[PDB]
RNA sequence: GAUGUCAUACUUAUC
């Protein structure tokens, strides 16, 4: 309940970068990035679960006008 | 005898620093005494792996030299490349022909310039305390952020100008919080335009 | 040509196929031949310039129903249909104070495009294949 | 045809009449 | 491989309580999935928070206890 | 990662 997808993101984002960018809305608890190990890329998707499911809901609702390198990045609830 | 690793964390006022391995030891509660201590410097984490600590970064790629601004500030590096090249075009005729005969003169740059660059150029290095301790991946763990402020490549990736006017200078998830209100998250964070003057909080947060 | 051959820092030859150190150059040629080292190998824009715009004087009846705009158009002599939008009054070429009302305007290629303003938030779908229709017979077009 | 015919015109031409 | 199986500690199997009494194939594999996102999903039904006081907890009355005790 | 034969290289102002 407290950890939103974010999907849309570019491979050249990184994950300081996002969990810096998730900052602005609230403190992140714990930021999952899944990529693969062969090739060294992200797959353009991430979880980022923060200290409470309110405050996920928050950071998912606010994220929906983002725009990262020209592409524009989605919140859902997961 | 052995007692487990739960009653080894109830036992002890410090379960934080109780691990897995302390449990099957000879005193666990002085382990865990020892462990949980002030000044106390933590074991390594090579101890239980089987590379002795100099086989990881076997095809990694690493930089020759950092050389120092002292030390680059003082010519003495672009005339030891310049020897380097100039000594690697020679043959063997030429090694053994300059040893009966050499020519004096190589550098010859100064003489109080390095006295001046390690005496008033001197630059203090950036130290750590000792409870820091190293490991293998401690050279490339760089990532270890503020709530109402952006980098400057966070702020070239979103396309967000950071300008002393409040107007384009938030990002444009501040309609949001307009509309919804400020983040229970953070009730003291403070934004231009919301909550606190445009003018006057030209840093786009403030945390208060 | 190996591309797993590389040269470290500290003057030695490094495989990272195998990931493998050799100090000399002998042991490096020599590393490629082997058991290990197989099985390494073995495992790894015109349309708008070029629309005439003479714009004519347009006529439109509207009427308010209840449960619906009628917009006279010449014949075009195409099957481009004309097509409705609806978009904000911030955007214009003069920029005048106290716009923050929304306007609905139906544009087609020889004519040009009519606007009305609609002061209401949402009251009817501005959306082209809902609620609009364009009878080319009698070269008319509607729009609820 | 249509979708790029509508993605093409001018949508800054307002005129009320 | 079997001496890659062998000398890394794998095909070992151990019991964790607290996801469900899930299977692991070695030590350090656990240790790696204690820190992670299933078994800090897997102890939040309980209530306990994610900290590192509850690193080592197997069981769901050792963890419940470690938490009454803070 | 261990084992046993061979080779290369390094260190302690060793002789």
């Amino acid at each position: 309940d407290a950890t939103v997808y974010v999907g849309g993101l570019d491979e050249k984002v990184s994950e300081p970068l996002l969990w810096e960018l998730f900052l602005q809305a609230g403190p992140v608890v714990n930021t999952h990035m899944p990529k693969d190990r062969v090739t060294g890329q992200h797959q353009g998707y991430g979880f980022v679960e923060f200290l409470s499911e309110e405050d996920a809901d928050y950071a998912i609702k606010i994220m929906n006008m983002i725009k990262l390198y020209g592409k524009p990045i989605r919140v859902n609830k997961a | 005898n052995r007692f487990t690793v739960a009653e080894l964390k109830q036992l002890v006022a410090r379960p934080d620093v109780v691990e897995m391995h302390d449990v099957t030891a000879q005193d666990p509660k002085l382990l865990v005494h020892l462990k949980a201590t002030r000044n106390s410097v933590p074991v390594p984490r090579h101890w239980c792996f089987k590379r002795k600590y100099l086989q990881g970064k076997r095809g990694i790629e690493k930089p020759p030299f950092e050389l120092p601004d002292f030390i680059k500030r003082t010519g003495i590096q672009e005339m030891r490349e310049a020897l380097q090249e100039k000594e690697e075009q020679k043959t063997m005729k030429s090694k053994m022909r300059e040893k009966v005969r050499p020519k004096m003169g190589k550098i010859d740059i100064d003489y109080q310039k390095l006295h001046d660059a390690f005496f008033k150029w001197q630059t203090k290095p950036k130290l750590t305390i000792h409870g820091d301790l190293y490991y293998e991946g401690k050279e490339f763990e760089t990532r270890l952020k503020k709530p109402g402020d952006l980098s400057d490549e966070l702020r070239i990736s979103l396309g967000m100008p950071v300008g002393p006017n409040a107007h384009k200078v938030p990002p444009p998830w501040l309609i949001a919080m307009q509309r919804y209100g400020p983040p229970p998250s953070y009730p003291n964070l403070k934004i231009p335009g919301l909550n606190s003057p445009i003018p006057e909080s030209c840093s786009f947060g403030y945390h208060a | 040509k190996d591309p797993y051959f590389m040269k470290n820092h500290l003057g030695s030859y490094e495989c990272k196929l195998c990931l493998t150190l050799h100090n000399n150059e002998g042991s490096y040629l020599a590393h490629t031949q082997g058991k290990k080292h197989q099985t390494n190998l073995a495992r790894r824009v015109e349309v708008k310039k070029f629309v005439k715009i003479g714009r004519p004087g347009y006529k439109v009846t509207k009427q308010r129903d209840s449960e619906l705009f009628q917009i006279d158009y010449p014949e075009i002599a195409e099957g481009i249909m004309p097509r409705h939008r609806f978009m904000s009054a911030y955007e214009q070429r003069i920029e005048p104070p106290d716009r923050r009302w929304q306007y609905l305007l139906m544009a087609a290629e020889p004519y040009e495009t009519i606007a009305f303003k609609v002061p209401s938030r949402e009251i009817d779908k501005a959306e082209g294949k809902f609620w609009t229709h364009w009878n080319r017979e009698t070269k008319q077009f509607f729009l609820q | 045809k249509e979708r790029v015919a509508y993605a093409q015109i001018d949508w800054h031409d307002f005129v009320v009449v | 491989p079997y001496w890659l199986y062998k000398l890394h500690g794998l095909n070992i199997n151990y019991n964790c309580e607290i996801c469900g009494n899930y299977t692991y194939r070695g030590p350090k594999a656990f240790q790696r999935h204690f820190a992670e996102w299933r078994h800090a999903h897997g102890m939040r039904c309980l209530g306990i928070p994610n900290t590192a006081h509850f690193a080592n907890v197997t069981q769901i009355e050792d963890a419940v206890s470690l938490w009454a005790k803070l």
